[PDB]
RNA sequence: GACAAUGGUAGGAGAGCGUUCUAAGGGCGUUGAAGCAUGAUCGUAAGGACAUGUGGAGCGCUUAGAAGUGAGAAUGCCGGUG
RNA sequence: AAGCAGUAAAUGUGGAGCCGUAGCGAAAGCGAGUCUGAAUAGGGCGUUUAGUAUUUGGUCGUAGACCCGAAACCAGGUGAU
RNA sequence: GUAGCGGCGAGCGAAACGGGAAGAGCCCAAACCAACGUUGGGGUUGUAGGACACUCUAGUUACAAAGGACGACAUUAGACGAAUCAUCUGGAAAGAUGAAUCAAAGAAGGUAAUAAUCCUGUAGUCGAAAAUGUUGUCUCUCUUGAGUGGAUCCUGAGUACGACGGAGCACGUGAAAUUCCGUCGGAAUCUGGGAGGACCAUCUCCUAAGGCUAAAUACUCUCUAGUGACCGAUAGUGAACCAGUACCGUGAGGGAAAGGUGAAAAGCACCCCGGAAGGGGAGUGAAAUAGAACCUGAAACCGUGUGCU
């Protein structure tokens, strides 16, 4: 079957949205978890090491100056967050054209409702290999499936979402889409 | 933190239209006897601060 | 230290403040006189506050 | 393709390292001059007052005062009005709705730069001289 | 292809090389990786390969991303050696 | 925006709020014009009125703020072998 | 970063409204009633409540008064758990080349080299004598609810408040309201009393001077299970190491340096020089210039030969 909106699958991608979409996600998931210490933070160094005068050593306030082994970092890493945020405009736009370049690049596959009651990954690997899928595929159906997210996880390179759950950095990367006709349907109107 | 205005400085100007600033005139307190009729004259209108103040002081109403 | 034996009263701080406005810290002692009082046993000296004894008590 | 990305041409840039060898330019006195306040860590003067001369606002005199019970009204022009259809009751709370006033302060007011060209009746809290000549005179009334 | 321009400190502006890590893609290696050593090699520069010895298990390349990203000197600090 | 929903997930929900569409005056106030003035007589500032949200780079402000270094001050303690 | 405060300098800096998380409110004094200043009943407020008068009708043991036998999960040991063989190079296969097989299991680590199918495991199911938790259904202990009623009573006293000297509210004594402390004066009793930024009048809202109260909030010496475009031995905690230890001070106190043989000790039997140490062979191993001062082994620096000078 071919089932398509003709709206939301069919306008030209935006370049220099899509890229900015992209760096959004990544940037999202980095916990910056990355620390050091400063002057104040290490341990001793509170008393002067000798005079300033009478010696001729150069002057030296503390034996954890940056100078110093042992002691002492300038500028470091800190806790931070990376995320930040774009507008409600420029999200849509950019998942409509992560969907339309995949139609324009012939890797769009409407396929009926599954009938998946059991998990068994051999019988998942079938219909893969039956409709002619690229190594690396994704599938989007309507809602939460048990027994059929259960399969379909253990074979490397395939992803199963949901309508709801649809991303601009999980969509770019699977080479060809699969999605039910019920899936299409919901996605054609939270979409445009 | 946020940026603090120049409360001082909030009493003696206000913003227009174009963005311009516009003073008070100075030598208005006392010794009226000391100036001329022409001189206390022309003091009561007002002025703009000169394009030279301004790049020093442009910061300090980002608020205002 | 020195406290009223009827009620709460204890000395404070504050400042002493001149006429260019300098702080200097000071104390505010009560007015603590010794009287001796009735008690359920012997009649003891205690620190009394004048504000206790006026309005009438027992001594 | 997430391994073929190409940024818009002319939005990033690389940004700038002082005191990084001496052919960048920015090498030994990291573009801070020779020896001087200006030079040292820590900045310079404040442009508030800096010192020295008496500064600027300081040599003038302050100026009016501030009123509490001020009272301040959107406001609708004449040529906002032609949107809507004749014979319509235009009201506070519909202007709200409609998307042409966003907050009401105080209440709102007409005033009449433009032209109006339809036939409403207009409700609002105060008026203006030239704005209630030509809500009448092309038909129509105003009621507060 | 014609004409003109190209000495430079403080300073302004533009274009590039290299180091570490992440993502996607695609490759190399016990038939010997990284490192270390030598050579008469290739680019306008920062720099990039190849062969031959030593080594005994990891590492490039392309496009983006993020920086504890470049050392000759501070009576600089620690170690080794005159 | 907090918040709730969701892998610490990048994502829908959430219009309290913020800027702009109109200025002028110390203010009452008036309004494409408003102040000064007995008087647009003249003059000052407006009739530019396409902005706004996120982000790369330059710079500024508050935090030690490009790095190293005093002679000093205060607070609580240790010492008459 | 607005109102406001400020040698109106530097600087300090709100609240209400609105949008959300969470959300039960109740006990004492007194008038009064039987008893001996005392026990119990009674009784708790502003759209004014109670005492008094007339007929009459759910335990919230986290505040609200507080003791006990009372079933399901959960914590503290664990048990099972799918699927590979062959041939080359090598000391050694997990690699390469061939055919195959599992998957609710392609997290991860080990194993003579790089393993979904060799070993511990993983997904998913099951399991508690005994102790401790979290949560219930009954039991046990408490326990009559509301209208009408001011002729007469009760509703917190050296208190409220004022002057004087200070402090605290964003607010520096200023026109300083609203809250506290020391000293001394010192009220009124529902026709009452307080507040609405000096103060008075009217008009609105609320009842001080007794006492309890769970949740949304802050933090981590710890326990358990995990993550990183965090470090990789001059780094990361001072400390990967038998470290607050050598060591240094009368003392309080101050404080380092030091990881790596090999897959496996299989750690060189015996012979030769030597008093020993250390060497030369022979052996072990894939490699001994991998021999415990043991992976790789840079520069400074110290040497032994030689081609030109």
């Amino acid at each position: 079957s071919i089932e398509l909106s003709d709206a939301v699958f069919g306008i030209e991608p935006n370049n220099s949205v899509l890229f900015e979409a992209i760096n959004l996600q990544r940037a999202s998931l980095r916990q910056g978890t990355h620390a050091v210490k400063n002057r104040s933070a290490v341990s001793g160094g509170g008393r002067k090491p000798w005079k300033q005068k009478g010696t001729g050593r150069a002057r030296q306030g503390t034996i954890r100056a940056p100078q110093w082994r042992g002691g002492g970092i300038v500028f470091g890493p800190t806790p931070r967050s990376y995320a930040y945020k774009m507008p409600k405009k420029m999200r849509r736009l950019a998942l409509r054209s992560a969907l339309s370049f995949k139609v324009q690049e012939n890797g769009l596959t409407v396929v009926d409702a599954f009938n998946f009651e059991a998990p068994k990954t051999k019988e998942f690997k079938n219909v893969l290999s039956t409709l002619e899928q690229p190594k690396k595929v994704l599938v989007v159906t309507e809602n939460e499936d048990v027994n059929v997210e259960l399969s379909a996880r253990n074979i490397p390179g395939v992803q199963v979402t949901t309508a709801q759950g649809l991303n601009v950095l999980d969509i770019t990367n699977a080479d060809s889409l699969v999605i039910t006709e019920a899936a299409a349907k919901k996605v054609e109107e939270v979409l445009g | 933190p946020k940026m603090k205005t120049h409360r001082g400085a909030a009493k003696r100007v206000k913003r227009t239209a174009s963005g311009q600033l516009k003073r008070s005139r100075a030598f208005t307190s006392h010794l009226f006897a000391n100036k001329s009729t022409k001189q206390k004259r022309q003091l009561r209108k007002a002025r703009l601060v000169s394009k030279s103040d301004m790049k020093r002081v442009k910061q300090l109403l980002a608020y205002k | 230290g020195k406290q009223c034996f009827v009620t709460g009263r204890k000395a404070s701080t504050g400042n002493r403040r001149s006429h260019a406005l300098n702080s200097t810290k000071r104390r505010w002692n009560a007015n603590l006189q010794k009287v001796r009082i009735l008690v359920d046993g012997k009649p003891k000296k205690v620190w009394v506050s004048a504000r206790a004894l006026k309005s009438g008590k027992v001594t | 393709k997430l391994h073929e990305l190409k940024p818009a041409e002319g939005s990033r840039k690389e940004r700038n390292r002082v005191g990084r060898g001496v052919a960048t330019g920015n090498g030994k006195t990291s573009g801070r001059g020779h020896k001087g306040q200006k030079a040292r860590s820590g900045g310079g003067v404040r442009p508030g007052f800096e010192g020295g001369q008496l500064p600027l606002f300081r040599r003038l005199p302050k100026r009016g005062f501030t009123n509490i019970n001020r009272k301040e009204y959107a406001i609708v022009n004449l040529d906002q009005l032609n949107k809507f259809e004749d014979g319509t009751e235009v009201t506070p709370a519909l202007l709200v709705e409609s998307g042409v006033v966003k907050n009401e302060k105080s209440g709102i007011k007409i005033l009449g730069n433009g032209s109006l060209d339809k036939k409403l009746t207009v409700k609002a809290h105060k008026f203006s001289a030239s704005a209630a000549e030509a809500i009448d005179a092309k038909g129509g009334a105003h009621e507060v």
